[PDB]
């Protein structure tokens, strides 16, 4: 997700058709590895997005898709202090996340 | 020396967790 | 519930059978009139605990319900003071929730 073209509002924005459509540099391949913990921690297995070119992008996103983008619920919104971008030149992308685990229930 | 290393190196994205609080609020009894 | 029996734990204390089944000071039917906000919060109308004797058990849980005690699993705990101050007159003892809710997920 590009930050410039997507200001997160974590209230009123409930489905893929609300982010404006040009914000999306790649699209997450289906998670794996989708696992749970008795703390209520989800985990899941590292994604890879294939020779992304685009824009300078800066945040992820992860929702329920659903093949309707007006009924794909959105889930969570993630960045961070010190991994703030990436710039996507043809190379592969790979989001690595937290080893314990990345959504709270 | 090694072919394989001049080509491109993935980028690695690292989010930091997504969490909330525990925000609840507690029922009142009333004796009738 | 009676805290004389439950040490208040919810980190590995996680089914009905986990709740002492001395600790049981009362019990009502399930929730007449549900509703979950766009804020996630969770709302229901009164509820009313029948002709309870017994007394000074200091406070209340909410449970999913499957009529056996292996399977019905804990949603919440509580523990506001003014249950310090029910002391059941062998009487109907009535449940009102905050106006706009009581749990959010």
């Amino acid at each position: 997700i590009d930050a410039d073209d997507y200001t997160v509002n974590l209230t009123s924005h409930t489905t893929l058709a609300n982010i404006p459509s040009g914000a999306i540099i790649a699209v997450s391949e289906s998670l794996t590895g989708k696992s749970v913990t008795s703390a209520g921690w989800v985990k899941a297995d590292p994604t890879v997005f294939p020779e992304v070119t685009g824009d300078t992008g800066e945040a992820v996103i992860v929702y329920k898709h659903t093949g309707t983008a007006s009924t794909s619920t959105l889930l969570s919104y993630h960045d961070s202090p010190t991994y703030q971008f990436v710039i996507p030149n043809g190379s592969d992308i790979r989001v690595i996340w937290p080893t314990d685990g990345f959504i709270r229930f | 020396l090694n072919p394989e290393s001049t080509g491109h190196r993935d980028w690695i994205f690292r989010p930091d967790p997504a969490e909330d609080a525990d925000e609840v609020r507690d029922p009142t009894l009333y004796l009738t």
